[PDB]
């Protein structure tokens, strides 16, 4: 039940991006903050701190989370005010979705036995991005070598299958 | 040492106090409020502290109707429960909850001994 | 790059407070309510376990959900 109030409040924090013109500083410092608070994770526990009052949680964010922007630390202390600090993780990513979603920008997984050549991952960019409509694309790719000879690539929920399960459909379909 | 009404939810008015200066389970707490202008209307009530919330929230139970409450509004604590007259003094005479004459006899000084109910 | 600053900024602050933190054994009330009361606090307080307040009134912890004893 997280998802869908941190997708509340980063469409908010979206349109304030866009309205005020900012949207890469903000999509810099939330990706900032999303890898602060996932290098310690301390942090949330001591924000549930119950004798620390309210103004000196306050003041640990105005300390520490400094440097990010404007909107971004008027959201953190918005989210502290209304006891929703656990989803400021869930809220980044998110924000991140709708940034990637107005920048065209899709993510893709790719499972391939080797290693792809950059040329490959280009190749790859330019064919998925007619498929799904963005305009451009991004490739993370791991090698889990129990694939044999082919690719394995995933946009979002769809799975593009054309590595090791050949095989498994012809003994399904021999058997 | 003052609290604001965050609820009034019929008979029940949540209150939250300042850090540190919660009141004990069943205290009175009294707001005297005076209307500002004529939107507003004087209120004069005792809530009895029932339960205590989670972040300096106080949850209480109006003695009273809580008909005029605005979200805000000032909450004094009296630092003990209902304090109810007692003693020769109280003899032929009719009390109210808060231990005060309804008939038109008189009131009872402040110098007189008042026990706690609980 | 701000990241690495930030994270150092955070990590200041957990290493300040985490002298004061102290939950192991003792712990704090949330909620206070016709003879319950839930904690935060007391990680290692196990099932049906004798507690103390700090006016010296026993209690005994039934509930030991996730973020709070009851």
């Amino acid at each position: 039940n997280q998802e869908v109030i941190a997708k509340r409040y980063a469409s908010a924090l979206f349109q304030i991006a866009l309205e005020q013109g900012q949207l890469d500083r903000i999509e810099e410092d939330v990706r900032a903050v999303r890898q602060a608070l996932a290098e310690n994770g301390e942090f949330l526990s001591l924000l549930s701190y119950p004798k620390l009052s309210l103004d000196q949680k306050k003041a640990l964010i105005a300390e520490a989370f400094a440097g990010v922007s404007t909107p971004v630390q008027n959201t953190l202390l918005l989210l502290l005010e209304r006891h929703r600090f656990g989803l400021v993780p869930e809220l980044a990513e998110q924000f991140l979705a709708l940034v990637d979603d107005a920048r065209g920008i899709a993510k893709a997984v790719a499972y391939s036995a080797r290693p792809l050549t950059d040329e490959e991952l280009r190749a790859l960019s330019d064919v998925f991005a007619q498929k799904v409509g963005k305009q451009t694309l991004e490739i993370e790719n791991i090698i889990d070598p129990e694939l044999i000879g082919g690719v394995r690539l995933r946009i979002g929920n769809r799975i593009y299958d054309g590595s090791v399960s050949g095989q498994l459909e012809r003994i399904r379909r021999q058997l | 040492t003052r609290g604001r009404v965050i609820q009034v939810m019929g008979p029940v008015v949540d209150v939250k106090f300042e850090n540190g200066h919660l009141p004990a389970i069943y205290n009175a707490l009294k707001i005297q409020h005076k209307a500002r202008n004529e939107n507003e209307v004087d209120i004069d009530l005792t809530l009895e502290v029932a339960l205590h919330l989670g972040d300096d929230t106080v949850r209480t139970i109006a003695m009273a109707s809580t008909d005029g409450l605005i979200r805000g509004m000032e909450v004094i604590d009296t630092g003990a429960p209902i304090s109810v007259p007692v003693g020769e003094v109280t003899l032929g005479r009719v009390f109210n909850v808060l231990g005060e004459p309804i008939d038109l006899e008189g009131d009872i000084p402040a110098d007189a001994r008042r026990d706690p109910i609980h | 790059i701000r990241a690495e600053e930030i994270s150092a900024l955070i990590k200041q602050q957990i290493e300040n407070y985490e002298s004061q933190i102290q939950v192991s054994d003792v712990g704090t009330v949330i909620q206070v309510g016709d003879g319950i009361a839930r904690a935060h606090g007391l990680d290692n307080v196990m099932s049906g376990e004798l507690v103390e307040f700090a006016n010296g009134v026993m209690g005994m912890a039934l509930n030991l959900e996730e973020n709070n004893v009851g």
